[PDB]
Formats: structure tokens, C-alpha cells, sequence
RNA sequence: ACGAUUAGC
RNA sequence: AUCGU
């Protein structure tokens, strides 16, 4: 979070 | 290196690079007491200097002469120097002292002052006598610092062992030279190397506490001393502030000239002028743009109305068109050997044409680089250069213009043609108004001014006990009790019973001494009167009073930046309308009897005379006094009680004053001197002056000025202003204010020629003028340039310490008390707020530890004392401000930010429990708090800092005599007494304990008492009390922290948007703040600054204005708000304000307005001991604690947050605890909304009652 | 909830400063130098 | 017989 | 400013 403040089945399948 | 090997973890603690906890603290604060001198100046051989470092060293400063050929005895057999440069060559010489040292024993290399001179001298030898004069007199110049010098040194040798710092605000390092660009500090090096030579001891000097040891070597001189705290402070500055090289360097040049001169403290007094007036005093001269602000200060004037209006661009013809400083400033760098300087000054200076952030911090570093120590000298020359001056008038008032005396006062007729007709009916009208005007006649009101002299200090009392015992009249003894017998207090106590006919002889006696020095000026030397002696002089200060409070436009000021009329500068320095600084040269000296008072006193006299016939004033009988005022008749005249003051008064003053001088610094030099001068230390010194500078500039700007005028325009700028729009005095100094009409600016030729006619017109009178036009402002040692406020940097040293006498210094919590008083001091200056915390942190760690065993204090002591700290629990770094409150309010605020974060590091490491807290959870917060010192420090912090010497033993019916004489003096008017018993009767009926401690005029002995044996020195036992205390606090264990804070922290709070922006970007308000500094910058653009003086604001909120001396309003108007929350009968307020001494009905009267009204959150804060930080006080508060903190949720109402309509002061209090947090956090400042309170208002209510029912 | 302080936390109150500042009319015309022709 | 003496705000 | 010398 710092660093980034410091850069800005079978049936359901077929 | 070896730094970094000893000191580890610290640097990366207070760096921002890892954690700061309290073991590495305590290490470091152990490996700081335990460090040789010599190690230090190891350490300090190991830096690795670069060039743009070193500057060329004469040989000059080593070989000095003796100081045989500098002094003389002269007649009345009394040593002092004579002079070789003017009448001001009285200072320390940079003579050698080499042959005056006999080595100490158990060091060899180390010496001090022969005690066969000393002998030689005491029993009368010449020689002797001057040799010991000059050792002690360098002895002194040495011993005007705060601590050893090393000490700082190698803090800031360990806090600038961190390199760099990173900015969370600007996202990028700080680009700060590192220490080998540092000038000043590889001069004091060199400089060290070369004095030490082949011994192998390095330090020039060790600093005791009591007399300092000098090291023996051909290179020691005297000047040497100086030199060094010089260089500490400049190195100390350069890397606190981001002083560029350059002006560094010409610093450093000026000080080595100043070493090699005759003598260092002349010479820096002679060159104290050329930074200000090179750089301050020349800029603009070709202007292109820039901003300042639009001001405007409303037609209500003694209130002082200020409004801000935006920022207008900068017009090219808003040059600077005052008179060039060029021939002077050349002349001066000619004369001195300073050419090159001034010439690399001037050249410098030409180079900024826009009025940017650039400019402003350029002019800080040149006024920062002036030497900045405390000048010292034999007080027997002080004396004898001060106090022998007088005015020289030449034209006096003629003899014909007077009539007979009135006893010793003789009325000036108002046919006279002197000017002194308008000061005498000024002061007249002023006397009238004041006897006719009824508040002067209340009881309270003599009691308040009676006692406002009686304080527990020093008097002159064996003066008045000699003078009085003169007439074979004997005053009472007290022996056996540890009171100090050298105090005005124990003048009042010895005074009581005798009546006035008996003390009135100790009006002329012979004043005693005082005097303490100043940084770049002379010493002041200071009379105090004994108590009758500022009895006597009662109607003066009271009509100078009056003057300064409805007649013109002035302001008493206070002490410090904060409590001060900034605004009223900032407006006189805007470019449309110009100013004009008016200082009085040894206004002192200016006033004696033959023209002010002279006139002064017949004014008062025949003032009052048509008001007041009897009703005698504060213990000062009326009388009869013949006059022979018409013809050849005389009659009797009875006067009122203030006129036997006046006419006792006036022959004080047609006599003159003695002046009783025995010093220590040179034996056999006791003698006395009668002298002309106004007493300086009286009670009406400051009125009267302010009072006399306005009306005589009124009277000029009125009758004098046309009449010796000739051109038009001239004529008619003087007709245009007056005292009462455009005229602010206090005391020396003022400051006049010509504004801009439509055409631009007023022209310079017409002001140049208004300023001599004021330079001819101050010379008749016996005053000279000192007038500065240079298109900036100067005022209470403020300046300010096209709107904008330039901290002196060199105004207040870091190092320096005044003392007068030869006392030795007080313990280690004292000068733990002056460290944080510099970190303040460089807070209100306005430096680089990450390098500042960092040196402020390692001076803290340097000065934390002291041997008796050891003692040490915790951190979080200091934290609890405002110092803000930097990374804590694995937070981001650089986190806090330091506007953050000190004291509760201030924990309270970190904590509660800091809040979440905290539980979860306490959790992540083997801090749980299974019970849950409505604070901090499931974290076992006692164990690690416990384990943290951090009760122990917040516990330690609030103990006394100095010896319980208070309380000491005393045999009895001495004290009770002691306490009846004090009693007797302070209600001589039984009226008063009947009121004060009446008092306390229905406080007993009524009152029935619900406060514990009421304040009331029969304690005011008790305090008295107190106060008095508090000023004494401490005996052994007393600091090893002391020092148990303190032991037994660090080893307790404590299971909670105080209820205030508790109660605190069940407050939750949410921060949504931040406030827009209240002062343009673009504008330089003050020096130092800028993008560079990105703290301050923020907060007070977020903020805004206070565009109103503070002290009538603060005033405005008190119930009383002012009480009797020993009392404080404060304790006053809280007891009377808890006896209004803690449910009580308005009988217990009226009991309570007769207490006080209020008479009945305007104690009922106030007690039934108090009990309904309400009142603004500071009062109601006052009531749980919450007053607004030092800090503070420079921005605007006000607006922030009204608007901007909202105690409705910005959802709605949560049936949580109910405040009941009873104990409706809980607002004020939640208003700061809001407040607190919505300031400490750095950036800008945000507005901060109520979220929760965990036991509801009414439980958190009844919290602070539970506790205000203690105390 | 449970809003501790952080580094971005005060950047986003700086970034909205920032905007609410640069988005007044008068600043958004404001100048301190003169162009080449309003001299003349 | 000598000695750790000071303003006002 | 007398018990410190």
C-alpha cells in the first residue's frame, strides 16, 4: 500500500 | 565512524528509517552521558571536510597583548577601563590570559584564576585589583551559555549523521549540504586543533557550574569564548534552516574580524547593522511583479479591526523610492575593513527584482547570519556611561511662565508661549477625568493596585530598614524561619502596622542595583524601588494609564511573537502605503525635572484637586500644604491623599536618585551615584513613556509642524493625519503609518523633508529622534517587508543564556525546561520542520540522563511535554505536527490517531486478552504500556522540575506573626474585611464543600508566604527529595492513565474533506514557510493566519479583569463555572465573588447573569483545564473552533451522540478534542466530523463531574 | 470504520485542496506579471 | 574579620 | 552578609 501510494458442473460448464 | 558504531539504531530510530521506541532512546541517552570531551573532538577530526568549507584564518587572533595597558585607577579609588575608540570602548579586550592561570589539581592541563592575585587584591594592591577584575569580567563573557558546548556539538554531529531526510508531502529528499559544506563548524575545529597545539587535551575550555577552567596555552586569548558559541550557532542554523554557503561564510568572516579586533563585544556592537541594512534595507529596487496582501483595518481603531481582502499584483511603479543607504553603508564597511562584505551584500542584493518565496527566505538567512551573543561588562562602567547623561534643551520653558509653589509645585500659567502648555493640558484633562471617574474609589480596586507591586523578589529592603532605623524608628525581625530576607514581601510584612507619617522618611532613600544583559546591546541597568517607594507613585501610573487607554492609539503589548500586533506591521508595509520607524534614543535619560516632569506633576496636582477633597487614597493620609500662588498671600490649601502622594512623588523626583552600586567582579569598587535619570523597574515607567511619546507627537503634528513649514504639499500631508488614525507607541519605540491615496504612493521628497522638521522639532526638549525610511516596517523588534513577517534568526540564540551575577546555574530539570523552550523558540521561528525535530530529538536524547545511581526520563515524557515524535509502531514516518497540543489534549490526539494501527502492533505481539475495551480491544494495553515506560513518562512528566524547597520546616508563631502582618497590610479598609466575611459565611452555608479549594483574599498571605520562601536557595536534602521523587515514580507501576484522558479517549472522530484554501498560494506571508518547508506552508494556507491581536481577544473572555496579586482570574472564573456545572445555588456564586472582595449587588447581579448565560468554548474549556497551546496562537483558531469542527455526524443524528440539554459545556470541550486531532495530523487541515462517543454524553458527562468534584 | 492515518490519506486531502484552490474563478485568471500587450 | 542581593511587564 | 571561611 505504501509503495503504491509513493507510485501515484459438468452441466453449468457445457 | 565511530559515530555510527556507537550510535546505530538511534539515527535510524529518529531518522524516519525504523521504529522509535524507548530502549534505543535510553541506550543512546547512556552512550551520551558517557562521552569524553576528547572523543567528541576525535569525532569531530574524523569528518572529511571539502573546500567551500574553509576560510582563511589571520594569525591575529592567538597573539594578544596583556591587559595591564587597558585599565586605570582613577580617583574615589574605583577601577575601570579606559577608552581608545570613543566613549564606548568599555567592553571585555581580546587581551591574553595566560599569565594569569595556576593549574588545578587532579588535571594538570587545566587551570583557573590565582588565588594569590586574589588576596593581593583583596588586601589593596593595585595590580592584583586589575588582574582580578579582568578574570573575573572574562570569567563572566565565558560563562554565557546554557550548557557545555560539546553537549551540542555532538548532537548535532549525531542527528546530521543521518543524511538526507524524505518529505511525505513533497516526495522527495531534502537537498541540504551534508556536513562537509559546514564553515562555522571547520573554523571551531581549526581553531581547536590549534589552541590544543602538542597537549593532548583539545577542548579550549570546560564550562562548570559555578566558574569555568581555562586550558593553558601561548594561543588563548579571551575572545575565544565567544567565538565558539558564535560558530555553534551558526553551524546549528545552517543545517537547520538550509543557509546558503555564501552569506554563511561572510558570517563567519565577520566574526573572525570581530576575534581579531580590539575587542570582540565593541566591535560586534559597532558591526551589528550590516546584514539588516545591506540586504533588508535595499531590495526592490526595479520591481516586475509579485503579490502581497490587500489589507484593510477597519474604522473602529483602539480595537484594532483588521480584514484581509485578497492579493493585488505588484505594479512596477511600487518600487523603492525611499532615500538610497548607499554612502552610509560604505563609509561603514571602509572604516571597519569590511569592504569586501558589504560590497558581496550589495552586489547580491540587486540580483532579486520579484517579491517571490526566494527573496523573503534570502532575507531571512542575511538577518540570520548576525552574531547573536550576550555582551557583558564591569557593571561599574554601565553605571558610569548610562546614568551620567542628560538632556540637553535648548529652549527651554522661561522663567516668567510659572507661578508659586504649592509646597514643592509651582502651576504653569496657560499664558506661557513653550510648548509645553499642550502636554500640561493633556495631562490635566487626563488627571480630571480619572479623579471624576468612579471605579477609583471601590475598596477592590486600592487593594488590587496596592498589592500590584508586592512580589516575591527583590526590593532594595536593607536600604529601607537603614533609612528607616535612621530616624531610631524600629521595624520587627523575623529569624529562625527559611524565608527569603530579601524580598518586597518581606518589606510589606515588615511594613504593616506603622502608619504612613513613619514610613514616609524611606521614600528618599538610596535604591540598590540591578542589571541583566541582551543580545546585541548594551546591558540595562535597573533601580528597584522599595515598596513605599512604589506606593508613592500610584496617580502617575493610573493617569498614564487612562492616557494610553482612551486618549491615543496604542497597545501594551506582550512578550512573545504570538502575543503581538503582527497584523498592524503587515498592513504598514504593504507598497501603497508606506511607514516611518521612530525610535527614542535613551528614552531613560530623556525625561527629568526640568521640562516633563515638571510639568507632569503640577497637572496631576491641580487634576485632582476639584474631585476628590478628602477620601484618603491607599493608605496615604490627606494633608495641609501652604502655596503662595497669587500674589503675596498664602494660604492653606488642604489636599486629598493623592496629592501628599504627589507632593512626596515630586521631591523624589526635583531631588533626583541615589544609586547605591557593590558588585562582585571588582573588589573594593562599593560607592554610591546620584543620578537624573527616570527610574527604570518602576511600576510607571512604560505608561508614562508611551503616554509622553504620543502626546508630544500629537502636539507636533497639530501646533509645531505648520508653524515651521514652508512647502505646500508638505503642509498638507501633515494636515491629513493624526495620532488617533495613523500613530501606534509603546514605550522607546513606535511606528507611524502614512497611507496611499488614489495617485499611488505619497512622494519620498515630502517625507524626507517631515523627518527633519521631526529631527529639528525633538531636538528642542532634549530628544533625539532615531528615524528610519527605508519602505519597510519595524516595531516591538518586528519586520516586515511588502506584507510579509521576517523571523530574526539571530535574535534568539540557541546556545545563549543572560546572567548577571556570578550565581551558580540551576539543576538538570531546569535546563531540561530550556531545551524545550528553544524547541518552541525555533517552532515560533519558522525552520525546516524535519531537520528541526530530528536536532530537537537528539538534543533530548543528549540532555535526558543525570548521575546522583541514575536517573532517567522515558521518552514519552518528552512527547507529553509537545515535542512531536516521527515513526512509532510501524506507522508512516513523518506522521505528527507539532502543532500538536501539549499536555492531555495532546496525547489524546496522537492516540486517537493513531489508534488502529496501535492495537493491531499491540496484538501482533504477545499483547492479548481476553477481555474486550471499548478503546483498545482485545490488546492488553496495561502490560505493554507498562512495559513501554509510557505511563511512567506521562506520570514523571507531571512532577515539579525543581527542589520542593517550598515547605520547609519553620518554628511557629513566626509564621503566624508573619501571616497576621501580611493580613493586616492587605485589608486596611475594614469594608473590605466585612465583605471577605461575609463571604466566606455564606460559603459555609451554601458552599458546603462542593469545590475544594475556593479562592479568597485571607489565602493571598498564605501564597505570599509561599512565593517568598520560594525564591532561596535549596539545600541538599531538598534536591535528593527531589531525586527520590523522581525514583520512586520511575520504578511504580500503573495501572490506568488520569481521567481526563480516559474520558478523552471514548470520543471517536472522522475526517472527510479538507477546508478550502483561506489565503492565496502564491502569497509570502512569513519567512521560512514555503514549499521548502511543507508543514507549516500547509496549515496556514489551509488555516490563515490571526489578523486580530490576541490579548483583547483573550481578554474579552475573562468575568473579571483583573484580582488581587497571588490570585489567578483563571482559578477564579473555573471555580465559578464548575460551581455553575456541578449543580449549585446562585447563593454559592454570590458567597464566592464576595469572597473575591465584589461588593454585594454587583456579586448577585454577576452571579445571576452567570447562571443562565453561555459563554464561548474557551471559558467553558477553562473548566477542565484546557487552554489554547502557545503554538497556536500564531494562526486562526477562532474560525476553525466555530465552523469548520461540526459535532452533528454528516449522516444525520446516531442516538449516540446526544448531548442532553443539561451539561450543554460538553460542546467546548468536544470542540477541542476535535480540534486537537484536525491539527496534529500533518498536510492540511481537514474538517473533522463527531463519529461516536462509547458511554454516551450523558455518562461521559458524568465522568467530568465525578472529577471536577476533586481537585 | 476504522480510518488510521496514512501517507495517501493525506495526499488525497492534498489533492483536493489542491483542486479546490486552482478551481476559483479569480486565481484561474490572476497574474503577476503583465503580457506583452496589456503593458501596452 | 570576610562571604552565593535584586526591575517592571 | 556573620558560624561558610
Amino acid at each position: 500500500a505504501h509503495v503504491a501510494s509513493h507510485g501515484l458442473n459438468r452441466k453449468t460448464a457445457q | 565512524s565511530m559515530i555510527l558504531t556507537q550510535f546505530g539504531p538511534f539515527i535510524e530510530s529518529i531518522s524516519g528509517i525504523t521504529d522509535q521506541s524507548n530502549d534505543v532512546f535510553e541506550n543512546a541517552a547512556k552512550a551520551f552521558s558517557m562521552f569524553t570531551r576528547s572523543d567528541v573532538y576525535k569525532a569531530l577530526d574524523e569528518i572529511p571536510f571539502s573546500e567551500d568549507a574553509m576560510l582563511p584564518i589571520p594569525p591575529t587572533i592567538y597573539t594578544k597583548p596583556s591587559h595591564d595597558s587597558y585599565y586605570y585607577i582613577d580617583a574615589l579609588n574605583r577601577v575601570r577601563r579606559k577608552t581608545y575608540q570613543g566613549p564606548d570602548d568599555v567592553y571585555v579586550p581580546n587581551c591574553s590570559i595566560v599569565e594569569l592561570l595556576e593549574p588545578h589539581e587532579t588535571l594538570t592541563s587545566y587551570g583557573r584564576l590565582s588565588e594569590a592575585i586574589e588576596n593581593r587584591a583583596k588586601d589593596g594592591d593595585s595590580q592584583a585589583r586589575i588582574a582580578t577584575t579582568y578574570g573575573r569580567i572574562a570569567e563572566s563573557q565565558a560563562r554565557q551559555i546554557k550548557a557545555p558546548l560539546e553537549k551540542f556539538v555532538l548532537a548535532l554531529l549525531v542527528a546530521e549523521a543521518g543524511g538526507s531526510l524524505y518529505d511525505p508531502v513533497l516526495q522527495k529528499y531534502d537537498e541540504i549540504p551534508g556536513l562537509s559544506h559546514n564553515c562555522p563548524l571547520w573554523c571551531f575545529r581549526e581553531i581547536c586543533r590549534h589552541i590544543s597545539g602538542p597537549l593532548p587535551d583539545r577542548a579550549p575550555y570546560l564550562y562548570l557550574s559555578a566558574g569555568v577552567f581555562w586550558l593553558m596555552s601561548p594561543r588563548m586569548t579571551s575572545a575565544i569564548p565567544p567565538l565558539l558559541s558564535d560558530l555553534v550557532n551558526l553551524a546549528i542554523l545552517q543545517q537547520t534552516a538550509g543557509l546558503d554557503p555564501s552569506l554563511v561564510r561572510l558570517g563567519v568572516q565577520i566574526c573572525l574580524h570581530a576575534a581579531a579586533s580590539s575587542s570582540y563585544a565593541w566591535f560586534i556592537l559597532k558591526t551589528k547593522s550590516i546584514f539588516p541594512q545591506n540586504t533588508l534595507h535595499s531590495m526592490y529596487e526595479s520591481l516586475e511583479g509579485g503579490y502581497c496582501p490587500n489589507l484593510e483595518w477597519l474604522e473602529p481603531r483602539s480595537d484594532y479591526k483588521f480584514m484581509y481582502m485578497g492579493a493585488m499584483p505588484l505594479s512596477t511603479k511600487y518600487a523603492r523610492s525611499a532615500p538610497s543607504n548607499d554612502k552610509k553603508a560604505r563609509e561603514l564597511g571602509e572604516k571597519y575593513g569590511l569592504s569586501s562584505v558589504v560590497s558581496e551584500l550589495r552586489r547580491r542584493t540587486k540580483t532579486y527584482s520579484k517579491h517571490d518565496f526566494t527573496s523573503v527566505r534570502y532575507i531571512r538567512d542575511a538577518m540570520a547570519c548576525t552574531s547573536g551573543i550576550f555582551l557583558v561588562r564591569t557593571p561599574t562602567e554601565t553605571v558610569l556611561q548610562e546614568y551620567t547623561q542628560s538632556p540637553e534643551i535648548k529652549v527651554p520653558i522661561p522663567q516668567k511662565d510659572w507661578t508659586g509653589p504649592i509646597g514643592e509645585i509651582r502651576i504653569l500659567k496657560d499664558t506661557t508661549s513653550s510648548i509645553a502648555r499642550y502636554l500640561y493640558r493633556t495631562w490635566y484633562l487626563a488627571a480630571a477625568r480619572m479623579a471624576a471617574q468612579p471605579r477609583t474609589w471601590d475598596p477592590l480596586f486600592q487593594a488590587i493596585m496596592r498589592s500590584q507591586y508586592v512580589t516575591a523578589r527583590g526590593g532594595s529592603g536593607a536600604t529601607l530598614r537603614e533609612s528607616l532605623y535612621a530616624i531610631n524608628v524600629s521595624l520587627p525581625d523575623f529569624k529562625g524561619l527559611p524565608v527569603k530576607a530579601a524580598t518586597k514581601i518581606f518589606q510589606a510584612a515588615q511594613l504593616a502596622n506603622l502608619p504612613f507619617s513613619h514610613t514616609s522618611v524611606a521614600i528618599l532613600a538610596d535604591t540598590s542595583m540591578g542589571l541583566r544583559n541582551q543580545v546585541q546591546r548594551r546591558p540595562r541597568s535597573i533601580m528597584p524601588l522599595n515598596v513605599p517607594q512604589q506606593q508613592v507613585s500610584a496617580p502617575h501610573t493610573l493617569t498614564a494609564d487612562y492616557i494610553n487607554y482612551h486618549m491615543n492609539l496604542s497597545t501594551t503589548s506582550g512578550s512573545a511573537v504570538i502575543e503581538k500586533v503582527i497584523p498592524l506591521g503587515v498592513y504598514a508595509s504593504s507598497p501603497p502605503n508606506q511607514s516611518i520607524n521612530i525610535d527614542i534614543s535613551a528614552c531613560d535619560a530623556s525625561i527629568t525635572w526640568d521640562f516633563f516632569l515638571s510639568v507632569i506633576m503640577a497637572a496631576i496636582h491641580e487634576g485632582v484637586a476639584s474631585s476628590s477633597i478628602g477620601k484618603p487614597f491607599m493608605g496615604v493620609p490627606a494633608s495641609i500644604v501652604n502655596d503662595e500662588s497669587v500674589v503675596g498671600v498664602r494660604a492653606a490649601r488642604p489636599i486629598s491623599g493623592m496629592q501628599n502622594m504627589i507632593q512626596h512623588l515630586s521631591k523624589l523626583y526635583k531631588r533626583g536618585f541615589s544609586y547605591r552600586v557593590n558588585d562582585s567582579f571588582s573588589p573594593g569598587n562599593d560607592f554610591t551615584h546620584m543620578t537624573t535619570t527616570f527610574p527604570s523597574g518602576s511600576t510607571a515607567t512604560s505608561t508614562e513613556h508611551t503616554a509622553n511619546n504620543s502626546t508630544m507627537m500629537e502636539t507636533f503634528l497639530t501646533v509645531w509642524g505648520p508653524e515651521h513649514t514652508d512647502d505646500p504639499d508638505v503642509l498638507r500631508l501633515m494636515k491629513s493625519l493624526t495620532i488617533q488614525r495613523n500613530y501606534v507607541c509603546q514605550g522607546d519605540d513606535g511606528l507611524m503609518i502614512i497611507d496611499g491615496n488614489t495617485a499611488g504612493k505619497v512622494n519620498s521628497e515630502t517625507i524626507q523633508k517631515m523627518l527633519e522638521l521631526i529631527s529639528k522639532y525633538g531636538e528642542e526638549f532634549g530628544w533625539k529622534y532615531d528615524i528610519a525610511y527605508d519602505g519597510t516596517a519595524e516595531y516591538l523588534k518586528l519586520y516586515f517587508i511588502f506584507g510579509c513577517r521576517i523571523p530574526n534568526l539571530s535574535r534568539h540564540p540557541i546556545v545563549g543564556k543572560e546572567r548577571a551575577n556570578s550565581s551558580a546555574e540551576e539543576p538538570w530539570p531546569a535546563i531540561l525546561d530550556q531545551i524545550m523552550g528553544i524547541f518552541f523558540n525555533g517552532v515560533h521561528d519558522g525552520l525546516q520542520w524535519q531537520r528541526w525535530i530530528r536536532y530537537s530529538w537528539a538534543l533530548c536524547c543528549a540532555f535526558s540522563r543525570q548521575r546522583t545511581g541514575y536517573l532517567q526520563y522515558p521518552m514519552w515524557s518528552f512527547v507529553y511535554w509537545g515535542l512531536p515524535l516521527v515513526k512509532v509502531f510501524g506507522s508512516d514516518p513523518w506522521i505528527f505536527s507539532w502543532y500538536m497540543p501539549t499536555g492531555d489534549l495532546g496525547m489524546y490526539s496522537w492516540i486517537s490517531l493513531i489508534r488502529p494501527l496501535m492495537t493491531r502492533w499491540m496484538v501482533a505481539n504477545g499483547y492479548v486478552t481476553d477481555k474486550c475495551s471499548p478503546v483498545f480491544g482485545n490488546a492488553d494495553y496495561r502490560k505493554c504500556f507498562n512495559e513501554l515506560k509510557l505511563y511512567q513518562g506521562y506520570y514523571m512528566a507531571q512532577l515539579p522540575r525543581n527542589p520542593k524547597k517550598s515547605g520547609r520546616a519553620a518554628p511557629r508563631e513566626v509564621r503566624e506573626q508573619f501571616t497576621q502582618a501580611l493580613s493586616d497590610y492587605l485589608m486596611q479598609n475594614p469594608e473590605l474585611k466585612s465583605r471577605v466575611l461575609r463571604g466566606r459565611s455564606e460559603w459555609e452555608k451554601y458552599g458546603a464543600g462542593i469545590i475544594h479549594n475556593p479562592p479568597s483574599l485571607f489565602d493571598v498571605p498564605h501564597k505570599w508566604y509561599q512565593g517568598a520562601q520560594e525564591a532561596a536557595t535549596a539545600t541538599r536534602e531538598e534536591l535528593a527529595e527531589m531525586d527520590e521523587t523522581l525514583m520512586r515514580a520511575r520504578k511504580h507501576s500503573y495501572s490506568s492513565f488520569s481521567k481526563l484522558l480516559e474520558a478523552y479517549l471514548l470520543v471517536k472522530w472522522r475526517m472527510c474533506e479538507a477546508r478550502e484554501p483561506s489565503v492565496d498560494l502564491r502569497l509570502p506571508l512569513c519567512a521560512g514557510i514555503d514549499p521548502l518547508n511543507s508543514d507549516p506552508f500547509l496549515k496556514m494556507v489551509s488555516v490563515g493566519p490571526m489578523l486580530q491581536s490576541t490579548r483583547k481577544y483573550f481578554a474579552q473572555t475573562l468575568f473579571m479583569a483583573k484580582t488581587v496579586s497571588g490570585l489567578d482570574v483563571n482559578a477564579i472564573d473555573s471555580a465559578l463555572l464548575r460551581l455553575r456545572t456541578l449543580g449549585a445555588d446562585k447563593k454559592a456564586l454570590t458567597a464566592q465573588l464576595l469572597m473575591v472582595g465584589l461588593q454585594e449587588s454587583e456579586a448577585d447581579a454577576l452571579a445571576g447573569k452567570i447562571m443562565l448565560q453561555d459563554v464561548n468554548t474557551v471559558q467553558l474549556a477553562r473548566v477542565v483545564n484546557l487552554a489554547v497551546p502557545d503554538t497556536w496562537m500564531s494562526l486562526d483558531f477562532d474560525t476553525m473552533f466555530k465552523h469548520h469542527v461540526k459535532l452533528l455526524p454528516k449522516d444525520g443524528r446516531h442516538l449516540n451522540t446526544d448531548i442532553p440539554p443539561r451539561m450543554g459545556w460538553l460542546r467546548a470541550i468536544l470542540r477541542f478534542l476535535g480540534a486537537g486531532m484536525a491539527m496534529t495530523a500533518t498536510g492540511v487541515a481537514v474538517d473533522i466530523y463527531l463519529e461516536d462517543i462509547h458511554g454516551g454524553g450523558r455518562s461521559l458527562g458524568q465522568r467530568f463531574m465525578t472529577w471536577m468534584r476533586q481537585e | 470504520g476504522n480510518m488510521t492515518l496514512t501517507s495517501s490519506e493525506i495526499q488525497r486531502h492534498i489533492t483536493e485542496f489542491i483542486s479546490s484552490w486552482q478551481n476559483h474563478p479569480i486565481v484561474q485568471v490572476s497574474a503577476d506579471v503583465e503580457n506583452r500587450k496589456t503593458a501596452q
